[PDB]
């Protein structure tokens, strides 16, 4: 720092008056041109053929479910499953897919019922990682907001020692002032208009879902009623050997069949 | 016998209807570039 | 000898540092010395006009090489020759706005640590506390 | 009388990558805050 | 009845009332002075900030108003300006080198740089082909952040010049800096990239010469006038006026700034 320099750095604070409001409010246009960028377009509407809530799909399941339970047995993963434990898992995987996307994470039944695969494994310890990371920070915030401390992150510096370090002022004064123009925003976005875009977005999508479980389900009514028939009353090389598969074999298939998706979607871009 | 056959027939199609099942994971924005696109817009 | 012919070449531009770093007023007096415009003025006396018109403008140029960029760009919009005092009139004005926001004697903490980071004279660092004190009031 | 400096060699300036406190606001951000550093770090070695 | 165009741009009141105070003064009131945010002829602008509708950004050294310490100097800073959106929106020189990284399509944006590339670029190469140089000097800062822009920025520039047949030697930006601060006449023609340090260099450079006026370009095709004191202000408005088809008045505007910078409005 040899030379005497001609000013003393006071702190870059000119904007004396710099709203938070209007810090978030740009934060949070910023981000929702940045995920419309990212997204692409809005997927063209989609009009269900018929209208129920998932919360009485979900009562529906529920109670197909209870009344059947009489034919539970329970198997080992590598056994044949039942025809019941099939509709169980088939209803509920489509039940989780959709309440992952709709935001309600539970880490309990989504572990379960919706993770088949390795990659699905990975992908469900990072969706929980992330999401207990931002419930930190955000309560870490909160409470930062009210103790009063800047609301950037600030370093771990001391720039007595980084005057002494560098020989011409200019770079250390630039890094002082970036630095304190950092510490002095609110690197902050209003979440409930990120959720609305993202909402936006995938409707289409979560719609499509909800009819397909309607018309799974109403597609297996009719196989338990036959059951249900059968039980109270009491070529062919290619129907000898059909059967139902087990677990672990459905989790080498669904991951076969995830990677043929992943492939082609790979080779989409190019 | 036809029973049979149609009962191996229904569990055929029970069968092919767990298959085509796959769970699908969603790719969202990191949110570290919208980060890194504000602090750029405040001309640090 | 070779000091001042290495300092009149440097500053004409014909032999640049090792690194081939930019040659500002900082670089200079931590190679040269506190006094190199001193010496370097002594010694330009002993050279023909055209020599000695150079080497002034060379230091005077030097000389307002040593504020930043951004300095320069904030305060000499209205001439060199003016640029003294508008810094200094600016870097009160900061002085006084810091006064206002947070006291006085933390005020005071904060001007002998930065007096002790930028290089200060204590006589210099009394005096713009005291002209920053007598013009908030 | 031997060879006694060389005014045209100037120490290179030290960098220092700056090093922030580990809470989950950096794990958070820990991509964009090496980003960062080595602009820090780019700017101290070219100059600005 | 004419109209000159006021445009601020991070300017503080007292420089725009000072502007208004010497063309009222000056003028007589022939000319009407309106006030706007965008134009693309008799257009003044006031503060470092960057108008829209910009996309060349020239500087020069005027003789009448050269500085004793620079006197003689002949070098001109052609700083290239991207079009600019709305201060809320994603200006173009962060989003063709963030959206990269997030992935992004950059098509559009590319084409548009490129575009304000090409028209800088031949801005630059008419302005070198007119005073003689035979080489020009790119400057492009060399943050790792600004690893595409300036990356394209170089691609086009060089290609452009290189096809019209000059040379180009890059350069990052402390060393031009300093050199054009120190040691100027060395450089003839310095083209700029986008980037915040490049405009503070062309700020400092405009102000340590004296103070001077800075010609922007814009897309309409035409030349408005920049200022940021009130030196480098009085200098736009009396440019402005003698592109109006006012002499005597540009000149007793051009004398009264050399005389008093601060006070250019009492002195005339």
């Amino acid at each position: 720092i040899s030379g005497v320099s001609p000013l003393l750095y006071f702190p870059p604070t000119t904007t004396s008056t710099t709203n938070r409001e209007d810090q978030i409010n740009k934060n949070t246009n910023i981000a929702i041109q940045m995920i419309k960028r990212y997204k692409g377009e809005v997927p063209p509407h989609y009009t269900r053929k018929s209208s129920a809530t998932i919360e009485q799909v979900e009562k529906e399941i529920d109670a197909l479910l209870g009344g059947a339970e009489k034919l539970r047995k329970t198997s080992t993963d590598d056994q044949p499953m039942d025809k019941l434990t099939l509709m169980e898992r088939c209803l509920r995987h489509a039940l989780w897919s959709y309440h992952k996307e709709e935001g309600r994470y539970d880490f309990d039944q989504i572990g379960r019922w919706v993770v088949y695969t390795p990659e699905d494994e990975v992908k469900l310890a990072q969706l929980k990682r992330e999401v207990e990371a931002k419930e930190k920070l955000a309560a870490l915030r909160k409470r930062r907001e009210e103790e009063g401390l800047p609301g950037g992150p600030v370093p771990r510096i001391n720039w007595p020692q980084e005057y002494s370090s560098f020989i011409d002022r200019e770079p250390v004064v630039a890094k002082r002032i970036r630095y304190d123009t950092l510490a002095s925003t609110t690197l902050e976005r209003d979440e409930k208009q990120i959720e609305s875009t993202l909402q936006q977005y995938r409707r289409a999508s979560q719609d499509k879902r909800l009819d397909d479980l309607v018309d799974l389900l109403e597609r297996f009514k009719p196989v338990l009623a036959r059951e249900a028939i059968m039980q109270r009353l009491t070529e062919e090389r290619r129907l000898l050997p059909v059967r139902l598969r087990s677990v672990n074999e459905v989790r080498e298939i669904m991951s076969k069949t995830q990677a043929k998706k992943s492939a082609e979607a790979a080779e989409r871009n190019p | 016998v036809i029973h049979f056959l149609q009962e191996k027939r229904a569990e055929q199609k029970l069968r092919r209807v767990l298959d085509e099942t796959y769970t699908e994971w969603t790719e969202e924005l990191d949110q570290a570039h919208v980060t890194d696109a504000i602090t750029r817009s405040l001309n640090i | 000898s070779t000091k001042m012919q290495t300092l009149h070449k440097l500053l004409t531009g014909e032999v640049s540092f090792k690194n081939k770093a930019p040659v500002k007023d900082c670089n200079i007096v931590h190679q040269f010395g506190e006094n190199w415009a001193t010496e370097l003025s002594a010694y330009a006396k002993t050279l023909p006009a055209e020599q000695q018109k150079i080497i002034v403008r060379q230091i005077a140029r030097v000389k307002l090489t040593r504020y930043t960029v951004a300095e320069l760009a904030a305060y000499c919009g209205d001439g060199p020759a003016l640029l003294d005092e508008t810094a200094r009139a600016a870097n009160i004005e900061q002085g006084v706005a810091f006064v206002k926001a947070k006291g006085v004697e933390a005020f005071e903490k904060y001007v002998a640590e930065e007096s002790t980071n930028a290089n200060w004279k204590p006589e210099e660092a009394k005096k713009f506390i005291e002209d920053v004190k007598a013009k908030a009031k | 009388r031997a060879d006694e400096v060389d005014y045209t060699n100037l120490p290179a300036p030290k960098p220092q990558k700056t090093v922030w406190d580990d809470n989950i606001e950096t794990e958070v951000l820990r991509k964009y805050l090496d980003g960062l550093s080595q602009y820090d770090m780019e700017e101290a070695k070219y100059g600005v | 009845s004419k109209q000159l165009t006021f445009i601020s741009a991070g300017a503080t009141a007292a420089v725009l009332q000072s502007a208004s105070a010497i063309v009222s003064k000056v003028a007589g009131g022939r000319v009407q002075t309106k006030t706007a945010k965008e134009a693309g002829r008799h257009a003044v602008v006031v503060g470092p900030e960057t108008p829209i509708g910009v996309h060349t950004a020239v500087t020069e050294v005027p003789k009448s108003a050269q500085d004793p310490l620079f006197s003689g100097v002949s070098t001109v800073v052609v700083r290239a300006v991207l079009p600019r959106a709305a201060p809320d929106s994603v200006q173009l020189r962060d989003a063709l080198d963030v959206y990269a990284s997030a992935g992004i399509d950059t098509k559009e944006e590319v084409r548009s740089a490129t575009e304000a590339f090409k028209k800088s670029a031949e801005v630059a190469v008419g302005k070198a082909k007119a005073k003689g140089v035979k080489r020009i000097v790119l400057v492009v800062k060399q943050a790792s952040k600004h690893n595409c822009i300036n990356e394209l920025f170089k691609k086009i520039s060089t290609e452009t010049i290189e096809s019209a047949g000059l040379t180009t030697e890059v350069v990052g930006t402390a060393a031009v800096a300093n050199q054009l601060i120190v040691n100027p006449e060395s450089l003839g023609v310095v083209l700029l990239n986008d980037v915040a340090a490049t405009e503070q260099i062309e700020l400092a450079f405009a102000g340590v010469v004296g103070g001077v006026s800075r010609v922007y370009h814009t897309v309409e095709g035409g030349k408005i006038s920049a200022g940021h004191s009130f030196k480098s202000v009085a200098l736009a408005v009396a440019q402005e006026l003698r592109e109006l088809g006012l002499s005597s008045e540009a000149d007793k505007v051009e004398a009264a700034a050399s005389k008093n910078p601060r006070a250019v409005v009492s002195a005339l």
